[PDB]
C-alpha cells in the first residue's frame, strides 16, 4: 500500500457491494468512442488558389 | 562490470518514449479498526471491563464500509469472538459504522484490548435461519496499479590536428595500448591513429556502461528535470540499475551476522519462496566471503552438543613432507549455510565486488566496503528478465566528422565539403540506452552503512 | 477513491453559508432551504460554473442526518514504544547482537500476504548503557527506514529521554550520534507515515507492522531482548485527502465519469476542495418511496464538507440553519 | 497556447523575492544567484518539490534583458461608436428598416476566410427621437448577439445617455425598454468579447468585427444611414490566462512532454500561475558559445514573471537584486 | 556545498576531465558533479566549474570535498535536442628500468 | 550535423556543426516584364492608395 | 609531464622587468609591449639565444587572465595520527599483537589497482602505558617503512607529546627507544613524502596511503584498536619541481619536439627556470578570431612564471606594468 517507484501514480484501489457506471470511470473502464465516420470540415470558399 | 551487464538480456524498443508496464497484486485483505463503542455509543478504552457481557449489542468503526449485514467477523482471536452485523453501516463520513452482537456461546463479553485501534479484522460466512429467511451478504472488487521507466544519451568527441593522418612514431619507449582490465600492452603499430581509434571506442564503451550501470536520475516528483544541458534543454538522465533495485529490500549495516542474514532470507522465504525454491546465492566479494566464513564458525562453535570430527571434516589433513613421516595440514573454509525449512544459502564471488577503481570507500576491517556486500539478484524465478537493458532498434548510436582539409581518422586526404579553414579533425559518436528493474523487490541487498550518505 | 454506496451518494462544499438565493456570488457558497411547511429541504450550491439544487429531502423520508468532527477523520498513527525487558538485564549483554525485525504488511500490494521486514542491528560493548543502546538502535533504523533512497517513507523514528518524556527527537539516515548529546534514553518510538496521496488515482493508505525482536544469549539461554509497548498515539493524518477524493467521487455522479478518458477530449471537472484544509461533515441519510404499487425504498445521502478552525465553526451555524429550516434537531460538534 | 522558440524558452515564477537559498521554502520563492565576479547568474527556485535552479547565463554573452508591464500584455478591446450620419438624417426617417450588420472575420475557425454575419433590425416610426432610435436598435442587437443561446460570446452593446458621456450603459438580451429611461442616448457601442479560456487547449483567442451598414431611401437616394468610427478602448484583457499558458508550455522543457496524455500513466505537473492575477514579465536572452571550433550559438530564453499591485513593485525589487548581483542595468519600470 | 543544484568549483592537479563528464568523489553515484565550462588552468592545478546532478538539493558536506579524494569518470550525458559536443579520451605511457655489472 | 531528417541520413563524414540538427536551404530567381502598360487599364479606388 | 592544451600553450620566463626593449641584455628578462591604442600585447623576452617575441594578444580576445602564487601549487604532505580508541580501551591489553597495516594505493604502477602493504606489529605487556605502545610502535614502522632498503621514500613516522603537542618529534630506523625519553606521548603521525624527480623522465607525483588496523580480542571481542584520522597539514612540496617540467613542455612548441632522442645529433635547449625556486604564475588565455567566414576560434594560452620570493613582489610588478600597457585590470596578488 505504497509507491514502489517514483512516478507511480496509481494505487491498488477496493470497493465493496453495488457499482457505478461512476466506479467503473473511477477505475477507468469507462471511455467516449470516437466517431470515426463522423467529420466536420468548417464551410468556406477558399480563395487561395486563386 | 563488463561481464556483470553481459549476466543480463537486452530488449529491443522502437523509440526512446517513456514506457509504462502493468502490476499485478494480491487480493485477501484484513480491515482494521478505527474505534470500538458501547451500547450507549461511549467509547471503548482500553483499561475497559468486557462489552457484550451478555448477548448485548455494541457499535464497530471502520475505515470503510468493507462488510454487509447479517455477515459474521472476527479479530485477531478467530473463532473465539464472533461479531455478527446487525444491519448496514452507518457511514459517518468515510468511516463506517457498524452495529453487532457476539455469536457463539460468548456471554461473558469481549476484552477492551481484542477491541483497539489497529486490530484486525475478516470475513467468516453469513449464518441464517432456515425458515422465513432474510437476504444477507456482499461482495467484493479490487484494481491493478502501473510503473514507468525512461531513457538517457551519452555523448564522446576527440579532436586531432591533421598532421596526424600517418604520422609514423619512433618507439623511443614502447608504445603502448590502454585496454579494458586496465593492463598496459606493448604494441608494434607506428600510427598514432591506431591508438586514438582504440581510446575512442574504449572510452565510449566504458561510457556506455557506466550509465547502464551507475546511471542516476536527476528528475523530480513535480516531474521537472533540473540539469540543463548548452542548449538550455533539460538533461533527461536515467537511473541505474543499482539505483532501480536499491529502493526495496536493501539493509544497511554496521555489524555483519548469520541471525541477522538467516532471518532475513526465511522470513522473506516463508513469505514469498516455496519450501523447495529457497536456495538463495549470493554475490559479494572475497572479504565479505571471509566474513562469511568468519560467522558460520562462531554459530556451530556454540554447536556444543555435536563433536565435531577431523575425520568427516578433514579440517587438519595429512600432506607428504621430508621434514616429518607425519606431516600434518591445517585449514578449512565455511562457504555455505543451510537454515531450517528448506533455505540454502551458497556464495558466488565476482570481482567486480573488489574492483578497487571504482570503490574508494574502504572498510576499517581490511578491504573494499563494496566487498562487503553480500546481494541476491533473483529471488525467484519470473518467467522473464526483471533486469534487462533496453535498446531502441535502429537510433542506438551515431558516427560523425567534421573535419577540415585532411581527415586523420579516415585519412581522406582532400575534402570536398570543408567545414571550416583550419588543418584538424574532430570525430563525434552518440549514444541512446535505457535500463529496467521491473520488480526491485526481487532483489535483496545487504550493504554496510559506511557505503551510504 | 472507489467507496461502497447505497445506491447513491452526493458531496457539496460549504465554503460559505449565505441566507438567500440571491447572495450565492462565489463559487461553494451555499444555503439550506426549505418549506415553511417544512416538507422538503434541498441546498442551493455556488458552483463555478454557475449554480445548482441538490435532490430534495422529504423529511418524513429521513433516515439519519449526522455531524462528523474533523478529529474523528483524522487517523491517529499508531506508536510502539520499545525499550530493554528488565527481565533478561536491564543493560546491553556485551558481546550479543541486539537484532530489531519490522514486519510490514499491505506493503506495495494490497493484501496481508505482502509482508515486508526490515531490522536494525546493534552489537553491544561492555560499558555501554541502555541509553547509548537506544542511540544506536535508532541509527540503525534510520539508516535502513528514514532513509532517501527507499521508495517508501515506512516508518518515523524518534527518541525520548527521561527529562522530558513528552518531548520525542527524530533521527533520520542523516542524524549522528554528535546530535544525540543526552544520556538518559528510556525507549524508541516507532511511528507509521502518511504515505502518497493522489487524487483519484491512489487513496489514503497505510503500512502498519509489529516490532518482533530477535533472541540473545544472556545466560546460555535463549531470551528475548525487548518489548514492544503501544502508547498512545500522538500524531495525526488530517481528513484533507479523504474528502477530496470522496468529492472527486461524488463528483462523478452528477457529472463526468470519464473524468481523464481520452484527454484532449474530456471535460475537466473542477473540485473545490483544498487537500491541506481540515473539514468536518454533515451526512443527511434519507429515501424515496413511490406510489401505490411503488413501496420499495430508494434509498440515498448526501454529504456536505465544511472547513474547520479548531473550535467546530462553519458547520454548527450550517447545522443551525438546517435546523431551523427543516425542523431537524441534529447534534452540534 | 503554442509559440515560436529561438531554440528554447524556460519560465520561472516569481511569488516572492528571497534573500537566500535558506529561505526558499514556499513553492513561489526565488533568488538571483551570481557571484561577485560577475561571471555567471542563475535563479534558485521552490518548486513543489524540492528546490531547482536554471541554466547558468554567461553574463558575457547577454543579448538583450527587458522587463515588459503588465499594461504591455493586456488586449485591448476595440470599440466602436455607432450614430446615424446627420448628412443623410439627423432623425429616424420613418418606415424605413434601418439594418445593421456586424461581420466576424476569425470566427469558430482561424483564418480570414471564416466569416460570420449577424445582423441588427429597427424599423422607424413618426415621433422616433434618435435616443428612441438607440434603445431599439441596441436591444434587437443583443437579443441577436448577447443571447443565451448562441455558442460564444461576440459583442458588448452599451448605450451612452448625453448627461453622462461616459458611463456605458450596458444591455444584454435579458435586459427591455423600459429599464433604459434616459432620452438623450447618442450612441451604439458595441465593443469584442472576451473569449473563453481552458488552460492549455484553448488559446486567447478573439474575433474581430467591423460594423458594416445598410442603406436607406431618404429623398429618392439609397444613402447609408449610420457611421462607425473606432474610439479609444477601455476594457482590457488582462494577461492571467496568456502567462498561465505559456506556463503550460514552458514547464513542458524542464519536466514532461506527455501531459495528461495516458490519463492514468501521467505525471501530473502543478502550476503557480493564478489566471486571475496580473504578471509583469521579464525575458532574458543569451546563448553558449563552445571552444575553438563549435562557435556556433545556441540562443536561449529565459522569463521570469511576478505579480502586479498596480505599481510593479514586485518585479522591480526583482530585478533590482539582480542588478546588485549581476551589474546589469535593467530598467525598472 | 552545492544546495539547489548550485554551482561551485573544484580544483585539482591536472586537466584530467572533459567539460560536460559526470565525475564522481567516494561516496559513487550518491553526489555526481557534472563538469560545465571547460578547466580553467591555475598554474599546472586544473581548476573545473560543477553542477550536482542527482537530483540532489541539500548539496554536498564539506568532508566530501577535502584534500585527496579520489574522482572518477562516469559518462558524458547530453539532451536529445540541439546537443553539441562533449567528452575526450585520455592516453598514457610506460616506463623502464635498469642494471650493471 | 550529426544526422539529417530532411534525407533520413544518420552520420555524416562531412558535418557542418557539432550541434545536433539540421537546416535545409532553398533559393530561386524569377522576374515579369510588361511591354506596354499603357495597353492595361485599372480602375482603383482612392482608398487602396491616392 | 605532458600536459592537456587548449590548442597550444606557451611559457616565457621572468627573471627581470625592463621598461624597453633596448634594456634587454641578460637571458629570462622581458618586457610587455603595447601600442598606445591598447589593441595588441606581446612580450618581449630575452632568449638565450637572443630577444624574442610573443605571439600576438588581440586585447578585445582576452578571455580569462589570471596569476597564480607559489602557495597554491605547492602539494601539502598529507598526514594521518593513529590512537588508540579510548572505547576498546585506552591502555595496551597485555598479550595482544597490534598488527598496523599501511596500504598503499598508487604505487609503481600508475593505479588504484596498483597496491602495496607495509605493516607494523607490536606485542603489548603487563606495564606497556600508551606512551610505551607508541614509540615502539614508532620504530617497529620506521625499521619497516624507513628503510633505505626500499626503492622509494613512503612516509616519515613522527611522534607528538602531550607537553609540545606541536613540535612533532621524528622516529627513523636508526632511533631507538633510548633516544624517545618522554613519558607523554599521544599519537604517531604519518607523512607521505616527496618522490624523486627528473625533468621529462618522472614527473611529480606522490603515494596516497590510509593506516587500516588489524583485530585484537579483548573481552572475546575482535576489535580494532586505533583511529586514523587526517590533521591539517604543516609541509608542503614548493612549486620549482614543477614549473621546470612545465616549460620542458611548454618549450618543445616554441622549439625543438625532439629534446633528445639521437642524443648526439640534437638541439639542446637551455632552460632558465631553476627547478630549487618557487614560482607565481600567470595564464593570459585568448584567442584568434579571422575574417568573414573563419570565425572558428583559436585559443592560445600566454603562461609567464616569475620568481616570487616571500612576498609577490616581481609578478606584482609585472602585473602592474601588463594592466598598464594593455588597459586590463588583472589583480595582484
Amino acid at each position: 500500500a505504497g509507491k514502489l517507484g517514483k512516478f507511480q501514480m496509481l494505487g491498488f484501489q477496493h470497493w465493496k457491494g453495488l457499482t457505478s457506471d461512476n466506479h467503473l470511470g473511477a477505475i477507468f473502464q469507462q471511455a467516449p468512442q470516437k466517431a470515426t465516420n463522423l467529420m466536420v470540415q468548417l464551410l468556406a470558399f477558399y480563395r487561395g488558389k486563386s | 562490470l563488463d561481464t556483470f551487464l553481459n549476466s543480463f538480456p537486452t530488449r529491443e524498443f522502437e523509440d526512446d518514449n517513456e514506457y509504462y508496464w502493468d502490476v499485478i497484486g494480491s487480493s485477501r485483505r484484513n480491515i482494521p479498526l478505527v474505534e470500538a463503542r458501547d451500547e450507549n455509543g461511549v467509547v471503548v478504552a482500553a483499561n475497559a471491563a468486557n462489552v457484550g457481557v451478555g448477548t448485548s449489542p455494541f457499535y464497530l468503526v471502520f475505515p470503510e464500509d468493507w462488510f454487509a449485514d447479517g455477515e459474521v467477523i472476527v479479530g485477531n482471536l478467530n473463532q473465539v469472538y464472533p461479531f455478527r452485523i446487525l444491519g448496514d453501516a452507518r457511514m459517518e463520513g468515510t468511516n463506517a459504522v457498524y452495529k453487532v452482537e457476539l455469536m457463539g456461546g460468548n456471554t461473558q463479553g469481549v476484552p477492551a484490548e481484542r477491541l483497539q485501534q489497529g486490530e484486525r479484522f475478516s470475513i467468516e460466512f453469513a449464518p441464517v435461519e432456515k425458515e422465513l429467511s432474510r437476504k444477507v451478504g456482499d461482495v467484493r472488487f479490487t484494481s491493478p496499479v502501473s510503473m514507468r521507466n525512461e531513457w538517457t544519451t551519452i555523448r564522446i568527441q576527440h579532436k586531432v590536428a591533421g598532421n596526424k593522418l600517418n604520422k609514423k612514431l619512433a618507439m623511443g619507449i614502447p608504445m603502448v595500448r590502454n585496454l579494458e582490465s586496465g593492463k598496459q600492452v606493448k604494441d608494434t603499430a607506428n600510427m598514432w591513429m591506431h591508438y586514438v581509434d582504440w581510446e575512442v571506442e574504449l572510452q565510449f564503451d566504458e561510457y556506455k556502461n557506466n550509465a547502464m550501470a551507475w546511471g542516476t536520475s536527476n528528475r523530480n516528483l513535480n516531474g521537472e528535470y533540473m540539469n540543463f544541458g548548452k542548449s538550455g534543454n533539460a538533461i533527461k538522465t536515467g537511473a541505474g540499475i543499482f539505483e532501480q533495485t536499491e529502493v526495496a529490500n536493501t539493509m544497511y549495516y554496521n555489524t555483519f551476522s548469520l541471525k541477522l542474514l538467516e532471518d532475513a532470507l526465511y522470513e522473506l522465504s516463508a513469505s514469498k519462496l516455496a519450501m523447495d525454491d529457497r536456495l538463495f546465492v549470493i554475490k559479494t566479494g572475497e572479504r565479505g566471503a571471509i566474513q562469511f566464513h568468519k560467522e558460520v564458525l562462531k554459530t556451530v562453535s556454540g554447536w556444543t552438543t555435536f563433536v565435531l570430527d577431523n575425520n568427516s571434516t578433514r579440517v587438519v589433513e595429512k600432506v607428504q613432507s621430508r621434514l616429518h613421516s607425519n606431516a600434518l595440514s591445517a585449514g578449512f573454509q565455511f562457504v555455505e549455510y543451510k537454515a531450517p525449512n528448506g533455505v540454502r544459502v551458497r556464495l558466488d564471488v565476482d570481482p567486480f565486488y573488489d574492483d578497487p577503481v571504482r570503490n574508494k570507500i574502504l572498510h576499517p576491517m581490511g578491504g573494499v566496503a563494496f566487498s562487503y556486500r553480500y546481494d541476491i539478484w533473483y529471488i525467484g524465478t519470473m518467467d522473464q528478465p526483471n533486469i534487462f537493458k533496453c535498446k531502441i532498434k535502429g537510433d542506438n548510436e551515431y558516427r560523425g566528422y567534421q573535419w577540415g582539409i585532411r581527415n586523420p581518422f579516415t585519412g581522406q586526404k582532400g575534402n570536398p565539403y570543408m567545414s571550416f579553414d583550419e588543418d584538424s579533425a574532430v570525430i563525434h559518436r552518440m549514444a541512446t540506452l535505457g535500463v529496467c528493474v521491473l520488480d526491485p523487490t526481487r532483489t535483496m541487498s545487504l550493504i554496510p552503512a559506511i557505503l551510504q550518505g | 477513491m472507489v467507496i461502497s454506496i447505497n445506491q447513491v451518494r452526493q458531496l457539496y462544499v460549504a465554503k460559505a453559508l449565505k441566507a438567500n438565493t440571491a447572495a450565492l456570488t462565489t463559487a461553494g457558497d451555499i444555503v439550506p432551504k426549505a418549506d415553511t411547511a417544512k416538507t422538503t429541504l434541498y441546498f442551493q450550491s455556488m458552483s463555478p460554473a454557475g449554480i445548482v439544487a441538490s435532490d430534495k429531502i422529504n423529511l418524513k423520508h429521513v433516515l439519519y442526518a449526522k455531524a462528523t468532527p474533523s478529529e474523528a477523520l483524522a487517523h491517529k498513527l499508531v506508536r510502539y514504544s520499545v525499550t530493554l525487558d528488565a527481565d533478561v538485564s536491564a543493560t546491553p549483554v556485551a558481546g550479543q547482537n541486539y537484532i530489531l525485525r519490522l514486519a510490514f504488511r499491505q506493503y506495495i500490494g494490497l493484501s496481508e500476504e505482502d509482508q515486508y521486514f526490515k531490522y536494525g542491528e546493534v552489537i553491544a560493548r561492555s560499558g555501554m548503557t541502555a541509553s547509548d543502546f537506544y542511540k544506536k538502535m535508532a541509527i540503525s533504523l534510520a539508516k535502513n527506514l528514514e532513509n532517501k533512497t527507499e521508495s517508501t517513507p515506512l516508518v518515523n523514528i524518534y527518541l525520548i529521554s527521561a527529562a522530558a518524556a513528552s518531548t520525542d527527537v527524530p533521527v533520520t539516515s542523516a542524524t549522528k550520534e554528535s546530535d544525540l548529546t543526552a544520556t538518559d534514553y528510556n525507549q524508541i518510538i516507532i511511528e507509521e507515515t502518511e504515505q502518497p496521496w493522489v487524487l483519484g488515482m491512489m487513496p489514503q493508505a497505510f503500512i502498519p507492522f509489529t516490532p518482533q525482536f530477535l533472541t540473545i544469549t544472556v545466560d546460555g539461554e535463549d531470551r528475548l531482548w525487548g518489548v514492544a509497548t503501544v502508547v498512545t498515539p500522538t500524531k495525526t493524518v488530517p481528513d484533507g485527502h479523504l474528502i477530496a477524493d470522496l468529492e472527486y467521487f461524488c463528483m462523478g455522479a452528477r457529472g463526468d465519469i470519464y473524468r481523464g478518458m481520452g484527454y484532449p477530449n474530456i471535460i475537466k471537472t473542477t473540485y473545490l476542495v483544498d487537500p491541506g484544509a481540515v473539514y468536518d461533515v454533515l451526512d443527511i441519510h434519507y429515501f424515496y418511496t413511490g406510489s401505490n404499487e411503488s413501496v420499495q425504498k430508494s434509498e440515498k445521502t448526501i454529504t456536505l464538507v465544511a472547513v474547520d478552525d479548531g473550535s467546530h465553526t462553519a458547520m454548527n451555524a450550517l447545522i443551525g440553519a438546517i435546523n431551523t429550516a427543516s425542523g431537524l434537531t441534529i447534534a452540534t460538534l
